[PDB]
């Protein structure tokens, strides 16, 4: 998946950490603004 | 600045690409002259402006 990017605009690095049951995201792109929503 | 890219685009998007637009007659795919133009345009901002 990595692969050969170009100039990047937006780029945010969450903290690093190490690693039966439901994962249910929702997307929203709406006027310009990407919403993420989660429950588990 | 955008030479011109089809139509209304939505509020707050950006238009950034080298695609050829052919916004003249032909659907030519060229570089200039006619039809195929650039789709950007650069001002002419000088202090004599």
């Amino acid at each position: 998946v990595y692969s050969s990017a170009n100039n990047c605009t937006f780029e945010y690095v969450s903290q690093p950490f190490l690693m039966k049951n439901l994962r249910e995201f929702v997307f929203k792109n709406i006027d310009g603004y990407f919403k993420i929503y989660s429950k588990h | 600045y955008r030479l011109f890219r089809k139509s209304n685009l939505k509020p707050f998007e950006r238009d950034i690409s080298t695609e050829i637009y052919q916004a003249g007659s032909t659907p030519c795919n060229g570089v200039e002259g006619f039809n195929c133009y650039f789709p950007l345009q650069s001002y002419g901002f000088q202090p004599t402006n």
